[PDB]
């Protein structure tokens, strides 16, 4: 199952990368603000137990903790593209979490 | 609560995830991420890699493949499961496939 | 009136000829087509070298990347701007300073935040947009003290007048950083507009229409994007510039609006905008509102060059090339990411 997920990861990350370019096209240089303006995480990961057999395997589980992310309309006010961009990466993260669990 | 995801990658990779809502400062004002620029050296990447591996609040680390090669010795040196390290394609670097840590752990995989 | 068309070329005659001569070199639709018909970054360079653009990737890394094309294009227009800005006299230079102010505003937002989260100025300056520059000290070596940066700004930085809305430092710590930057931008736009109206000749008539559009553009886009966030309707209204067509009546409806349809219903009262919301089909595979705004803004910036005796040609000049830079990078990105079906998302600049 690990390889099938890896293949999907490729397709998903490609779409997110393009979407970022789209946000950049409108916004210009928002990356500096996002990188400097960091304080709390909205996404966190909890450990869970998977009883695969007599052996128990550690798995990651996505936890949507909920603390609000930074809302930025400062660059060209390109909120629609940045909002789609957040969603594209948010989806990527969930797949990656699943992916890490598969590595174990 | 439990674990954070650390990111070591280029400008667009880190920016994207940060918007994804992942990444934050600890009480020591440290960031669970590094932006790797053309002027970033090996010691800086390796030191950051090690600190995440020795940091008990991280766990999954997301890195670019081209970085995975730059400090590749550190990726095989650590064999555990908390520190699951996932290798991703950068905006321009091409799709990864070879030199996957897992494909190496198991030599029976496509 | 008889105010323009007389003394204008006495000092500004050279710059008017130069800037229009520079505009003459902007990529045409025929040139964009040649850039699209590449599918390779190296071929993109070779085709671009057919115009006034080119020879700026020489002596750079053998691999061609988007980050290089982006930075180099910005640098080209900054140098040309600085040249014209340096060869200029107060009557015109003050106008140009406003243009630079828009970038300084973003840069000082960067200087704060980083100062508030212990970052040194030397670390922040490399990421500041050109033309901000900040050759003045005291803003430099602030010792990561917000008070020292605040005082240096009040004193040495020309933007001090704009910060009168955001003062006492308390505002810097308690206000959301984006509210501070939107507030400062409002102050800038309001002052710049008034400046253009003080120059009550051709410049006022040629320039204000563009500024008035931007003001109304901010009201529309801010209202829509603000729907999904946490912001008081009154505080949102506080950010709406008063130099536009929505100010007499219209902003009151956007301030109360909680939906896209209500915002469009406001546009329905302004045919110049109604058409934009109708064009912004917003389909899963169509253009959106921001795209139509860019198309309209460029049309205005092109029409700006129908007046030969004003300062608005320089404002449009910078903004027009900025979009051209966006267009060129877009093509490079489409090549780099191999999405040829998305290539026709550039804004033609005529």
């Amino acid at each position: 199952k690990i390889i099938e997920t890896k293949m999907l990861m490729g397709e998903v990350m490609r779409e997110a990368a393009f979407s970022l370019a789209e946000a950049k096209f409108t916004a210009g240089d928002f990356s500096t603000t996002v990188i400097q303006n960091v304080n709390k995480a909205q996404v966190k990961i909890r450990a869970k137990k998977d009883n695969v057999a007599g052996v128990t395997l550690p798995v990651f589980e996505h936890y949507h903790e909920g603390t609000d992310s930074y809302e930025l309309t400062g660059l060209a006010r390109g909120g629609e593209q940045l909002a789609k961009l957040k969603r594209n990466y948010a989806k990527a993260v969930e797949l990656l979490v699943e992916l890490a669990s598969l590595q174990t | 609560r439990g674990k954070l995801i650390a990111v070591i990658g280029d400008e667009d990779t880190v920016t994207g995830f940060l918007l994804g809502g992942i990444g934050e400062l600890n009480k020591n004002r440290h960031p669970n991420f590094l932006v790797v620029e053309k002027d970033t050296t090996i010691n800086e990447i390796e030191d950051t890699f090690r600190q995440f591996l020795n940091r008990d609040d991280i766990g999954i680390i997301l890195i670019n493949q081209y970085i995975a090669e730059m400090v590749r010795h550190a990726l095989d040196a650590h064999q555990r499961s908390i520190p699951a390290v996932l290798e991703i394609p950068s905006k321009e670097h091409p799709y990864d496939a070879a030199k996957d840590s897992i494909l190496r752990r198991a030599k029976g995989m496509f | 009136s008889f105010f323009p068309e007389l003394y204008f070329n006495v000092d500004n005659g050279y710059l008017e000829g130069l800037v229009r001569g520079l505009k003459a070199g902007v990529l045409s639709q025929a040139d964009y087509l040649n850039l699209v018909q590449c599918e390779t970054l190296e071929d993109l360079k070779l085709h671009l070298q057919s115009t006034d653009y080119g020879n700026f990737l020489a002596n750079e890394a053998s691999p061609l990347t988007v980050s290089v094309i982006d930075d180099k294009l910005k640098e080209k227009m900054v140098v040309e701007f600085r040249h014209m800005r340096n060869h200029a006299y107060e009557p015109l230079a003050s106008f140009l300073d406003f243009i630079t102010y828009s970038y300084m505003i973003d840069n000082v937002i960067l200087l704060i935040t980083g100062t508030l989260h212990q970052r040194s100025i030397a670390e922040l300056v490399p990421k500041c947009h050109p033309l901000g520059s900040f050759e003045q000290m005291e803003a430099v070596n602030i010792a990561q003290t917000p008070a020292e940066l605040y005082n240096a700004i009040l004193v040495d930085t020309p933007l001090a007048a704009f910060f009168q809305d955001c003062i006492s430092e308390q505002d810097l710590d308690e206000m959301n950083i984006e509210i501070i930057r939107n507030t400062l931008y409002k102050a800038y736009l309001e002052s710049f507009y008034k400046f253009c109206t003080l120059l009550g000749g051709t410049t006022a008539d040629a320039m204000c229409p563009i500024l008035e559009f931007e003001a109304d553009r901010r009201a529309f886009i801010i209202t829509i994007n603000s729907f999904g966030t946490e912001l008081s309707k009154e505080d949102r209204a506080k950010l709406f510039p008063h130099c536009g067509r929505l100010y007499p009546e219209g902003l009151a409806q956007l301030a109360r609006a909680d939906d896209y349809e209500q915002v469009k219903n406001v546009a329905d009262y302004y045919p110049e905008y109604k058409l934009l919301f109708e064009g912004a089909g917003s389909n899963p595979g169509d253009k959106t509102l921001e795209d139509r705004f860019f198309e309209h803004e460029v049309k205005l910036n092109k029409l700006a060059f129908l007046n030969q005796f004003h300062f608005g040609v320089f404002y449009a000049f910078v903004k027009l090339k900025e979009q051209e830079c966006r267009n060129i990078v877009w093509i490079a990105e489409c090549i780099a990411q191999r999405h040829r079906a998305k290539i026709d998302n550039y804004i033609p600049i005529f």
